[PDB]
């Protein structure tokens, strides 16, 4: 009965909901504001999951990338002044690539990358970011977008179709056994 | 009546009576009992994992889990021993119906305890280890003992790299100090205090808690066989505990040291009257942050003797420790060997689950096998005033949370009941008042509640938050007896939520019980 | 005559000016706004230097840290939603620590760190950030602040005390030789 | 008159006359001349680094920089050679007063060229290499040559790992194809085109530029001895160039390939008439991005023969290349040996500086030794309309810039004059109009100007931006002759600013000249 996998999300609907929030285009002025708002909520939710314990690496990566993208296109006294955005992007990529390579390992960085199917460009970008002179905003922007689409193919698309009364002992005559969590 | 065998050894008249065994031995002989049993030396002298029992002694219960190293028993010339069957063990055994891991941990025979004879026992996947000891270890212990007998209450600081023997050595040291009875006409037993500063795999407390314990009887059982000693003739009692809410002291070093100070302070107060040696076992870090922590600990406590269980450790850690030791101008620093499957994670988890199944009240501590789901929860109110509410609020450690998320994040995890002693604790937080939402106490900084004015009163497992009505309430279940819970006025009681490693075993437990005896279980994804 | 060191900044005054902008406290509602504004300008300037080519590693690190800090304490629809800030911080630390360790190398991470004088805490934080679960905002915040003070001691404090007329050939009768750059 | 020595070898009557040397040789003999000299085979036949000269030939100038491998000269039976002193070499020599690196690069004797005899030359820190060649290399070249003589204009794609011999091999191949004269009654020389797709250490262009060159004479000199061939009987002419603005094609692969396409297109057009083989030398990447680029290049160009100069390369790169090669259904793929201090950085820098000192007018190209600071700059206007301004604006590659910073960032660096052919280039940018600030053309995307509608017209060094007056102007100095500059109406001319590796040598140059001949130099911190 080792057929028990534990997840931080309560059930399946919640996971699908988060998926929808992240990728409105595939799942499908005021409308734009709505979309942005939902994305923010999704990111926060994922953060909670991470703390709870046990979370697919892909989910964490997606969250990071989306958070960075949101920060970049934020007008109104708070657009990070350009250098911060470039840092957020670099961090996201480093974590994403490190995770993928570390997972499918028994070789060299590029060899593993090719085996998995990860375009070498990402590996190079990661290496460059870590050791020398964080890349330019334009490259990071385009790369991040591609990364999201790739992640969609590799993971998300397979998760389903696309449509002193302070302490009173509970009365031992009204209680009914029920799983931990439900009320 | 002459049973002889490689691991164990010879014996003599073996009288079976009423379920117990009266065995006579006319010569030095070693046995390796397995299971749950009680020893009561009728005549002579016997040694058990560091202790020594003579005719003037009470029955001593021994738990020999198939996991660790079965305690070896050595009998001396002209002895008669009476082996009694342990009662409360039955409850613990039944715990196998709630988790297959607790199944393979004892004898799979009929009675409660089975002797062994090289291989005539130890069912499939034996891996039957045995408690041994280099002569060096024993010699050193002897030295410490004799030195102690001519000085005040010593302080022994035990440290070393992971899987080195810190715990086992501590076990032996404690038992020897207590039981010794060198020649002062038995002085029957000298009490002993143990300071556990290891949140990882603790001893005398559930994972994630630091604590100070007082022992009157020899410690002859693994950690998951008494993870929740009674709070407050009382073989083992807990003097004070503090919650760190992490399985790694590397989330707030300042707090860790602060806790160490408070606990040691209490020890100082108690020691001042009756001479009682203190044995402290530290974590298993030997590089970076951990090494620094160890240095500070040595400075703060000022241990009389430092024992490093490596003898081939890296020059960096050894040098650092020696420097720190030298600084306090006079501290003996010695090194010992190490003698180097159940991973730490699983062992820790077992400790936790055992704790939650502890019965609210022998010889030791009884256990209740009924699954947690069936138990009736404690209904705490969340709508009133700080005099008719119960819980003063919810504080978060090392991480904040948006209001909305909190309800979902808290639900299902393990938190800790912290009792406020002096109001000079929440001094710096926006404490909610009269006031539907959870009374969350915003804590921007993130630092945990000070240890000087707050004490842990056991852990709590939440089984359902329902704040959608006109009676916000929290259903939580704990092991703490009702007596203590009711005596707190509700105005001084806050719940601390940190890491704790989500108790995944809880959810499955119900399912196992139902199937073994022979539907939208949250967080459990059934593979079919 | 190998006594020629090239710098991206034109002269010394400019470098000192940047130093002043970064650390107002030591160098010394409306006032707060002023300080923030200046810090932003300094960060941008450093970015330019980096592109120009040749720049002390410490300067780059300082810029990154300050940029992150600024992003964190920005109110007004643009505070990065918490996850981005944590990413910016992680990236800054990774770059900073990697640089210091790489420079003073011929050992182990911790050994080199101890040799330089870098509190092990930073090394650990870096390692953790790269491989597993970006640390919590509180730790990053405090760490960053300490990092800045340390950098001040190690580098900044030693830089000085603390107090078709489209193309017309230039007239070969009015020109006077003068270094490249001055006009 | 019989000079014999290990590295060189025997000779005969050596007649010194007017400054030149008439040397007779009655038997096969090898010489290793060093410096700057001219060869004019009077009678017989001689071979020089791949070329073959007979009585019916013009004087060929050879530059043998002490840096690379001195070209070896082999003379055949019954020959008389006349060695002339090169004139323009004098100007190049004087460049040593502006950079000590150019000092130790030739003979430190009296005349312009000195013969050698095993060690009687080569002053201190000799490290005097010599051009050699495995028989395999020669055999392969012979095969390619004979095959060519019976087919149309071949395309040879040369690649391989760093420091393998791609460049040297190319040199030999080019000279052989041109000079061969197998037996068709000399057909005196077949023209040859060279496509340089290596921004790193380019050949026939300054660092950071890709280009297509046409050669009528043998190439007998390093890259920094003709980095700026004349634009537009014309020994070497440049057909088209494109600016990549980086020393690494790993900043915009799409652009790199696009450039390759455009240049090859022109080659196709020219080739269509007169048969002219094309030799292309690629970068030195063999893993990751670079490998992919190489694959694409092979697909686009469809080279007739691929030469990999490794013979022990990693299985990954070799396999990848073989697959790509196979894809075009028929491409011979061969491998050759490699035969494995002046680092690439310094060499590249030298190329750049040499370029900027090129005189505006082989035999070759004259040089002007006057320091850049003294030269009179080109005054371009920055206030008017797109018909009375000069520069249409400033575009940035791979990186943006805040308005204010731009003035400081641009100043002092190297940029490129790009001529717009068709207005379908700036289609997608907010082109400034009439309009004090620099007319910056905002480019959000960051991609470089398309290669189909834009061409590079040489590089420019800016020596001072002064936009604080009522006549905004830019003082910039370039090598481009006035004739070309004036013929552009100013409406089609934009400046591209990328990486280029800040020309640090420029600043110091003035100081060196002043001191050698024997004050707030921006960006230079003098150590005292
Ligand atoms: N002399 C010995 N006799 C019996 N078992 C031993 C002996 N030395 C080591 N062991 C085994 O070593 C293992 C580790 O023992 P511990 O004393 O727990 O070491 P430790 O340093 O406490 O490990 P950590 O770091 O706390 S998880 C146990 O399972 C023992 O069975
Ligand atoms: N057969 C040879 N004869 C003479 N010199 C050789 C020979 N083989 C290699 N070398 C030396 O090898 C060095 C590199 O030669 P190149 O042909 O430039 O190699 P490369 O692959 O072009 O190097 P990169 O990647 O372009 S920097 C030169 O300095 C030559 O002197
Ligand atoms: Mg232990
Ligand atoms: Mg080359």
């Amino acid at each position: 009965m080792v057929q028990y996998i534990f997840t931080p999300w309560r059930n399946r609907a919640e996971l699908l909901a988060v998926r929808a929030q992240f990728y409105p285009e595939h799942t499908s002025f005021q409308d734009d504001e709505h979309i942005r708002s939902e994305k923010q909520k999704a990111v926060a939710r994922v953060s909670m999951w991470m703390q709870r314990g046990g979370c697919p690496h892909m989910v964490e990566s997606t969250a990071l990338l989306v958070a960075a993208i949101l920060s970049d296109e934020a007008q109104g006294s708070g657009a990070a002044g350009g250098y911060a955005v470039r840092a957020a992007y670099s961090a996201a990529f480093s974590r994403f690539v490190t995770g993928l390579l570390d997972s499918h390992q028994d070789q060299s960085m590029y060899d593993v990358a090719k085996a998995v199917g990860l375009p070498a460009a990402f590996v190079e970008l990661r290496h460059q970011a870590t050791h020398e002179q964080l890349p330019s905003l334009t490259r990071l922007r385009s790369a991040a977008r591609r990364a999201l689409e790739w992640i969609w193919w590799y993971y998300w698309k397979g998760l389903g179709p696309v449509d002193q009364s302070g302490w009173v002992l509970y009365d031992e005559k009204e209680w009914v056994p029920k799983p931990i969590g439900i009320v | 009546m002459h049973h002889s065998s490689f691991q164990p050894n010879n014996s003599n008249f073996q009288r079976k009576a009423g379920g117990r065994l009266v065995l006579s031995t006319p010569d030095v002989e070693r046995f390796v009992i397995l299971g749950n049993y009680g020893v009561k030396v009728h005549q002579g002298e016997v040694t058990i994992a560091g202790a020594t029992l003579t005719p003037i002694d009470d029955v001593q219960w021994v738990h020999a889990p198939h996991c660790h190293a079965l305690p070896v028993l050595r009998t001396a010339n002209d002895t008669v021993i009476e082996l009694l069957p342990c009662p409360t063990a039955q409850g613990l055994r039944e715990l196998a119906r709630l988790n297959p891991l607790f199944g393979r941990l004892w004898n799979e025979t009929s009675d409660t305890f089975q002797i062994i004879y090289t291989s005539a026992d130890a069912p499939k996947r034996t891996s039957l280890r045995e408690l041994a000891s280099h002569p060096a270890w024993n010699k050193k212990i002897s030295e410490l003992l004799t030195s102690t007998r001519r000085k005040p209450s010593p302080i022994l600081f035990i440290c070393g790299p992971k899987s080195s023997g810190k715990s086992t050595f501590g076990r032996l040291l404690t038992n020897r100090l207590m039981t010794d009875r060198a020649g002062h006409k038995s002085r029957s037993w000298k009490p002993v205090m143990v300071l556990d500063l290891d949140p990882g795999q603790p001893e005398f407390s559930p994972p994630g808690v630091v604590s100070l314990t007082k022992l009157r009887r020899p410690n002859l059982a693994p950690p998951f066989c008494h993870p929740g000693l009674s709070f407050g003739n009382e073989g083992m009692t807990t003097v004070r505990m503090h919650a760190i809410a992490s399985v790694t002291p590397a989330l707030d070093p300042a707090h860790f040291i602060a806790c160490a100070r408070d606990l040691f302070a209490y020890y100082r107060r108690s020691a001042s009257q009756e001479n009682i040696p203190l044995v402290v076992n530290t974590p298993g870090w030997i590089q970076g942050t951990g090494l620094d922590l160890l240095a500070e600990l040595i400075a703060v406590l000022r241990p009389t003797e430092v024992l490093y269980m490596s003898e081939d450790g890296p020059e960096e850690t050894v040098s650092a420790l020696r420097e720190a030791c030298a600084s306090s101008s006079t501290i003996p620093f010695t090194m010992l060997p190490s003698q180097p499957s159940w991973t730490p994670a699983t062992l820790r988890s077992m400790a936790m689950q055992s704790y939650f199944h502890l019965s609210p009240f022998g010889p030791g501590c009884e256990w209740n096998p009924t699954p947690l789901t069936h138990l009736c929860p404690w209904r705490v109110r969340l709508a009133g005033r700080p005099d008719e509410r119960g819980v003063l609020g919810i504080v978060c450690y090392d991480h904040q949370y948006a209001p909305e998320l909190v309800s979902d994040a808290i639900n299902g995890m393990v938190m800790g009941l912290v009792r406020i002693e002096k109001k000079e604790a929440l001094r710096g937080l926006a404490v909610p008042g009269d006031t539907p939402l959870l009374p969350l106490i915003p804590n921007p900084t993130g630092s945990p509640l000070s240890p000087q004015y707050t004490s842990l009163v056991g852990l709590v497992l939440i089984r359902g938050v329902s704040l959608t009505a006109s009676n916000p309430e929290l259903h939580l279940l704990t092991p703490v007896p009702p007596s203590v819970l009711h005596s707190f006025r509700g105005d001084e009681l806050v719940l601390v939520a940190g890491k704790f490693d989500a108790p995944t075993w809880a959810y499955v437990e119900g399912l196992y019980w139902k199937s073994n005896s022979k539907d939208e279980v949250p967080w459990v994804e059934m593979l079919h």
